[PDB]
């Protein structure tokens, strides 16, 4: 049996994400990329660099934010920009957002060197696609 | 009436016949005259209302890369030429004109023309190298017939 | 104690600026403006002679130098509302189409000064002047910070 | 702190293998021809092996920059067989996708 | 805005000089993705934005490439089983023709400054200039 990446079935209350919903074989199917770069294009280079950027910019991220963020972030890279976009439940007040809006941009962008925007969008409540 | 630009003036200043005769940086800008740019700036200072305005200020400040995209952007390499890299026979003078140094100095400095990763700094310190290494040797040359300076 | 004598001395720091043949600039005007402010009653004629005097030595009056001129002829405790000056027509008029950078550090007071007076004058003309004003090239980067944006 | 000893001593023989880059290419040019006297050869074949055993550029191994396992690693990614299926397994990898042909 | 709209919009300064201008003969740009759809998207806007400029382009579709490698499914033996992966490049090629220096500048900024994420772009200028003065005269 394969394990990789597979939310089982249980008694059918189990919330799932339409992300975790699917397997690794529907992905380029029925669920996309979550990092959108150039790196893996043909004839490309720095692959290495920019999958490792990402996997630290996705702890940081759940770090800043314990708690507050209601699915895997998505990230966008153009130019030497960097775009990361992550749905973040409503728990912290207003103020808080801007807060670690500020401090995640100016961190991340003073670390590699490049200018990183952040970009939210509140949900009520985790959207759940089917129970499983 | 009181019409803005008809009427008596002070006239104790006479027109300007001569305008700016002193140059404006007439010193190194004092922290007097640094600190008054930074308020003027700051008068005319209103957030971004767009993402346009947000990367014009990004260009200004070299954060975004400019466009049309050059790959060479700020990369000179000490303002060299074509000729300088693959013309380097010039730094062989010392070494003897002819006999297996001069063969072996050779194949060296036919690849350092052909190398695009060094600079013509670079490329002289391999070739100084060399000309001290066989200095150092000179008993072992002389030996092999071989004489070096 | 005496206006006639601080009047005065301040034109004689002014004569000395040309026996030792240093040039005035916008600043030099703007200060004098902005101390007239003080004796609204007398300053009105100094005040006029002044922005002539700028327009011949070749010195530009910049925003802030119309925003002194405007406090000195209207004054916010005007007892006499009954016939209020006509000048800040005149100066619309005079910077119709103009655009302005920053070049003094009282530029943004302008724009909220002049909304100001015309709410006083009830004139709802001459404030689509001022905001039109605004509109021209890039002046609304001075309509001023969040005190003064949001009186505006 | 780095995944484990193993990764620290590679990273010391990456760094020190970079300082002596110039000085073993230039030593070892003059091993790698027939122009030279042979005693001058033989020579430079002892000033190269003089120099520190950590300076030469075959005691290094890639190793997973994550996980720190000398094989089963790619690469242009520098991940191991197992890390990186954990990446590309969940969307995280920029195009990657399974092969089914 | 409905009422309120900018008077007189401040325009950018372009001064024309006096040293000649670059002349493309051909400009080739090849956008590469991992989406066949990015690059329809990218190219209506490429050939709208070309044809609203005056430029003359053509477009074609190179050969799509596909990457394959292998890798051991277990973490530990059980080495017949194994999983593969893959990585696709597609094409999209934008072939313009008679530009010069400034024409070609203002259009490669405006559309690389729009190359959405996840899009490569390989610019091929091919510039056509007289001979040089020497070889023009042969000198002994
Ligand atoms: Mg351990
Ligand atoms: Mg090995």
């Amino acid at each position: 049996k394969n394990r990789a990446a597979r939310v089982r079935v249980a008694k059918g209350n189990k919330p799932v994400s339409y992300e975790e919903a699917h397997a690794p074989h529907y992905i380029a199917h029925r669920k996309g990329w979550l990092s959108l770069h150039t790196g893996n294009l043909d004839g490309e280079d720095h692959a290495a660099e920019r999958t490792l950027e990402d996997v630290f910019l996705r702890k940081f991220m759940m770090g800043t934010f314990p708690g507050c963020l209601a699915d895997q972030i998505v990230l966008k890279r153009r130019a030497n920009q960097v775009d990361i976009c992550a749905l973040v439940l409503r728990q912290l007040p207003a103020h808080k957002f801007y807060f670690l809006v500020g401090y995640s941009e100016t961190l991340l962008s003073h670390f590699y060197k490049c200018p990183v925007r952040l970009h939210l969008q509140t949900v009520p409540s985790k959207v759940v696609y089917k129970y499983i | 009436r009181k019409y803005l630009f008809k009427g008596k003036r002070l006239s104790i200043f006479a027109d300007k016949a001569f305008a700016d005769e002193p140059p404006e940086p007439e010193a190194s800008p004092s922290l007097w005259e640094i600190e008054f740019a930074k308020q003027l700036a700051s008068v005319a200072d209103q957030p971004f209302e767009n993402g346009f305005e947000e990367m014009i200020q990004w260009t200004k400040e070299g954060k975004l890369w400019e466009f049309p995209v050059n790959n060479e952007a700020g990369l000179d390499d000490d303002g060299s030429e074509f000729h300088e890299h693959i013309f380097l026979d010039k730094y062989l003078e010392d070494f003897p004109k002819q006999g297996p140094i001069r063969l072996f100095m050779e194949l060296v400095t036919c690849g350092l023309s052909k190398n695009p990763y060094l600079s013509v700094k670079q490329k002289v310190e391999h070739i100084e190298w060399f000309r001290n290494y066989f200095n150092e040797k000179r008993d072992i040359l002389k030996e092999n017939n071989i004489a070096f300076t | 104690e005496k206006f006639e004598e601080k009047w005065n001395d301040i034109l004689d720091l002014l004569k000395h600026m040309v026996a030792q043949k240093v040039k005035p600039n916008l600043q030099t005007f703007n200060t004098i403006l902005k101390g007239l402010r003080k004796c609204y009653s007398l300053g009105r004629i100094p005040a006029l002679q002044i922005l002539r005097e700028m327009k011949h030595i070749g010195i530009e009056p910049s925003l802030a130098t119309y925003h002194h001129i405007i406090h000195l002829f209207y004054p916010r405790d005007l007892s006499a509302i009954k016939m209020p000056s006509l000048i800040i027509y005149d100066i619309m008029n005079e910077l119709e189409g103009r655009t302005f950078s920053p070049q003094d550090l009282d530029d943004g007071r302008f724009f909220q000064l002049a909304m100001s007076v015309c709410s006083s004058l009830r004139d709802l003309e001459l404030a689509y002047q001022v905001h039109r004003l605004l509109n021209t090239g890039d002046n609304r980067k001075l309509v001023g910070h969040d005190p003064l944006r949001k009186v505006y | 702190y780095y995944v484990d000893w193993r990764m620290l001593r590679d990273l010391k023989r990456r760094k020190m293998a970079y300082e002596y880059a110039d000085e073993r290419l230039r030593i070892n040019s003059l091993r790698k021809n027939t122009i030279l006297p042979k005693d001058l050869q033989e020579m430079a074949g002892d000033e190269i092996a003089a120099l520190p055993r950590d300076s030469c550029p075959v005691r290094i191994r890639n190793r997973c920059v994550m996980t720190s396992r000398p094989r089963g690693v790619k690469r242009r990614w520098r991940l191991s067989r197992i890390v990186f299926r954990h990446l590309a397994d969940h969307g995280l990898l920029s195009g990657v996708q399974r092969a089914i042909w | 805005l409905h009422v309120d709209v900018p008077k007189d919009v401040t325009r950018p300064t372009i001064t024309t000089s006096d040293e000649p201008d670059t002349l493309y003969k051909r400009l080739s740009i090849l956008v590469k993705a991992h989406d066949r759809a990015v690059l329809d998207s990218y190219e209506y806007f490429a050939v709208l934005a070309a044809k609203e400029l005056g430029i003359s382009i053509k477009v074609h579709e190179p050969p799509r490439k596909i990457e394959r490698f292998t890798l051991l499914k277990s973490v530990h033996i059980f080495k017949k089983h194994r999983v593969q992966y893959e990585m696709r490049t597609l094409y999209r090629c934008l072939e313009l023709k008679h530009l010069t220096g400034s024409t070609a500048s203002v259009y490669l900024e405006y559309i690389q400054r729009n190359l959405p994420e996840g899009v490569a772009m390989e610019v091929t200028k091919t510039q056509i200039q007289q001979l040089p003065e020497h070889i023009k005269e042969p000198m002994w």
